[PDB]
């Protein structure tokens, strides 16, 4: 009874100093306090832990909670605790082992006196506030702290060297603050029990200090988004329990450490956006690897065959390097490949036929390589695909039939290859298709009517092919269509007269075909049309006056069979290049007509 | 919020 009374009163007093607009603490408003929401007790009925995570509470830090004599854990994670921390707020909190103030609205400085007032803490988190000024050097006095998280504040100055005296630390998270440009303090090498070191976005310069080789229990080393220089040190390779190395967006130079191949525990490795040279290490035995990102470097040589030993690999992004050679033929057969982006390299030979062997591949991005041969019929059945970009390669043959109708495919980009064949009617199944980009190929036959059923289409880009027959009337009711480019084909017939469905059409390019009839008057009523190119066709009749409504970046009606007068808005000689090659046309230059 | 400690999501 005694302890239930005490606890209930202190808890109610604390609650009175907060605003609770979500009624999260209604249970504190019959029942023993040991069963109130967020409240845990020990066997003698004393409150030991108060967890008010995500309760939408507003107001100053409720330091009255510290008057509970057995309180060991306090979490106010993700509320609206506001104002600043004073020295006084923590005077009575000296029994705490765990304190979580992350994701609140706190401002101002960390009190210098915090370690003195909270000497028993093992876990301190104040991540995601607006804390400013420096991390106090007194933080070097904590005798028991295991985890420190100050990530995502406006803390400035530099990371204090005295943190190296907190040799009980297992996690140190200081990422995304406003520190001055400085080196990683060498003294952090004394934190020999560290498992997590997260100093992303900390304005770090210079090398990773050699002392950090003493951090032999590292599991996650994350130094992303800094300006670190020199080699990625080869001691990361001998970490027996390393799972994650994140070093992207730095200025690392030299080569990937040669013996990376033996890091059997490694799950994720990202050293993208650096200045790495040399080759991808070979004899890979990266048994646990899930993600390998090495994009935007100056890597050369091949993707080693031994990558296929990584039977859990799901993400491989190597784009923007100078990699060469043929891909390992078995790539993807034995891995749940999800995201593959090898663009802007010099790869050659065929696309591995089972890149989607496990049925998980979503992105297949191979732009700007010299891949040759055909797309495997396998890929025609890769139903998980959303984003395919195969442009600017040396691919040939007919596209696999089912590829056109994949149910989740959003971007299909095949441009600048030598693909042949007609677009099949199975394109009707591509319900999610947004962008069809197939220019600069040898596709033949007629544009199938079913492309008009794909209501989401925003782009049909088919220039420089061998398309013939008519533009299907169906395209004219694609409400979201932004860009229609079918220039340099063999299309015939007319443009449909009813075009009000084209409310989003920004570009209409049908130059260099065999199109006939009149330019329909409704071209000029399209609300966002900025590009119109109908040149090099057999359009006849008069240029509609409604074109004068539009603000056209490009207007080109040259090399047709058009007649009558040029609309008066375009009568100046600066637009003359728009209308050349229409022998029947003239300009009304002050009275008579000039050809 | 704060970017997680995880792989870059950049891609083409
Ligand atoms: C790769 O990493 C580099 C650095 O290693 C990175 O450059 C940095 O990017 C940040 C964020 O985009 C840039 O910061 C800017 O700073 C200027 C002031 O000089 C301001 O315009 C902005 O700061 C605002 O910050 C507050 C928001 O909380 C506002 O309230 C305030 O009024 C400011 O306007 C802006 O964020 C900067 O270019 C650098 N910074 C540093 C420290 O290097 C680069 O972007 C990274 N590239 C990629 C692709 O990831
Ligand atoms: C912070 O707390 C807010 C409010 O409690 C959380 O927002 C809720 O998120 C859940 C999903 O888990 C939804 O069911 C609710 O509808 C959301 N409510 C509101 C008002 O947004 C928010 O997710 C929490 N943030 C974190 C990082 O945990
Ligand atoms: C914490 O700082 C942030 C960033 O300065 C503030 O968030 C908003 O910032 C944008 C511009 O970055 C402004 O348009 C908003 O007006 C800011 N929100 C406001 C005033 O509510 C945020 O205000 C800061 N939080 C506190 C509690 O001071
Ligand atoms: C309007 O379109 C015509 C072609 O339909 C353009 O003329 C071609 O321009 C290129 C220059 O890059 C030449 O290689 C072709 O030989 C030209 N064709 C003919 C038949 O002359 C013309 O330049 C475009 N006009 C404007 C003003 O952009
Ligand atoms: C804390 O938040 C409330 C409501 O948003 C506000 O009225 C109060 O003055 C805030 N306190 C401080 C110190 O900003
Ligand atoms: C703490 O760290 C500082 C800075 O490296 C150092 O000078 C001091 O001797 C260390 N000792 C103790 C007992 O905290
Ligand atoms: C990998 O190889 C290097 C030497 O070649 C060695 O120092 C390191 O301890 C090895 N790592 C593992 C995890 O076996
Ligand atoms: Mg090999
Ligand atoms: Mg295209």
């Amino acid at each position: 009874m005694g302890s239930l009374n005490q606890d209930a009163t202190i808890l109610r007093q604390a609650k009175l100093g907060l605003s609770d607009p979500a009624q999260s603490l209604s249970s504190w408003s019959d029942v023993t306090p040991c069963k109130w929401l967020g409240v845990s007790c020990d066997a003698t009925s004393n409150v030991v832990s108060v967890d008010l995570s995500s309760f939408m509470l507003v107001g100053p830090f409720p330091s009255i909670l510290c008057h509970l004599p057995s309180l060991h854990s306090l979490s106010l994670y993700n509320n609206s605790i506001n104002g600043s921390l004073s020295a006084d707020d923590f005077d009575t909190c000296h029994n705490l082992i765990s304190l979580d103030l992350s994701e609140n609205l706190l401002v101002g400085s960390i009190p210098k006196s915090l370690p003195f007032n909270l000497p028993n803490l093992k876990f301190l988190e104040i991540s995601g506030n607006n804390l400013s000024d420096t991390i106090p050097s007194s933080f070097g006095e904590f005798r028991k702290l295991e985890s420190l998280n100050l990530a995502g504040n406006f803390l400035s100055g530099t990371i204090p060297a005295s943190l190296g005296n907190v040799t009980t630390l297992k996690e140190l998270k200081l990422a995304y603050n406003l520190f001055s440009p400085s080196q990683i303090p060498s003294q952090l090498g004394n934190l020999t029990e560290l498992q997590v070191l997260w100093l992303a976005g900390c304005n770090l310069v210079g090398p990773i200090p050699p002392s950090l080789s003493r951090l032999t229990s590292l599991v996650n080393l994350d130094l992303t988004f800094n300006q670190l220089t020199g080699s990625i040190p080869s001691w990361i390779t001998q970490l027996k329990t390393v799972e994650q190395i994140e070093l992207f967006n730095n200025s690392f130079s030299g080569e990937l450490p040669e013996s990376m191949g033996n890091m059997t525990t490694l799950k994720r490795f990202d050293a993208s956006m650096n200045k790495l040279t040399g080759k991808i290490p070979d004899n890979l035995n990266l048994l646990n690897l899930e993600s390998l990102n090495l994009f935007e470097n100056m890597l050369e040589g091949p993707l080693p065959e031994s990558i296929t030993r990584s039977k859990t690999l799901s993400e491989l992004k190597l784009f923007n390097n100078r990699l060469t050679g043929v891909l390992p033929s078995q790539l993807g057969a034995n891995s749940p490949l999800q995201y593959v982006d090898l663009s802007y390299n010099r790869f050659s030979g065929e696309i591995p036929a089972n890149v989607c062997g496990e049925g998980k591949l979503e992105y297949l991005i191979l732009i700007d390589n010299s891949f040759s041969g055909e797309i495997s019929n396998n890929l025609g059945k890769c139903k998980s695909l959303t984003r395919v970009r195969l442009s600017n390669n040396k691919l040939s043959g007919q596209i696999p039939h089912g590829f056109w109708g994949l149910p989740r495919l959003s971007l299909l980009e095949l441009s600048d290859n030598s693909f042949t064949g007609s677009i099949p009617k199975t394109i009707i199944g591509a319900k999610n298709l947004s962008n069809l980009r197939i220019s600069k190929n040898r596709f033949s036959g007629s544009i199938p009517n079913e492309i008009g059923s794909l209501n989401g289409i925003i782009e049909i880009s088919g220039a420089e092919n061998d398309f013939s027959g008519e533009i299907p009337e169906s395209l004219v009711k694609l409400k979201q269509l932004s860009r229609l480019d079918l220039s340099k084909n063999q299309l015939s017939g007319e443009i449909p007269r009813e075009l009000r469905g084209w409310k989003n059409l920004n570009e209409l390019n049908l130059a260099n075909n065999h199109l006939s009839g009149e330019i329909p008057k409704e071209v000029g009523i399209l609300p966002v049309l900025n590009y119109l190119d109908l040149s090099s066709n057999q359009f006849s009749g008069e240029i509609p006056l409604e074109l004068q409504n539009l603000k056209l970046n490009v207007l080109n009606l040259s090399y047709n069979h058009l007649s009558g007068k040029i609309p008066p808005l375009y009568a100046n000689k600066i637009y003359a290049h728009d209308f050349i090659g229409n022998p029947g046309l003239c300009v009304d230059l002050d009275g008579l007509c000039r050809k | 919020p704060i970017p997680p400690s995880a792989p870059s999501k950049r891609h083409n």
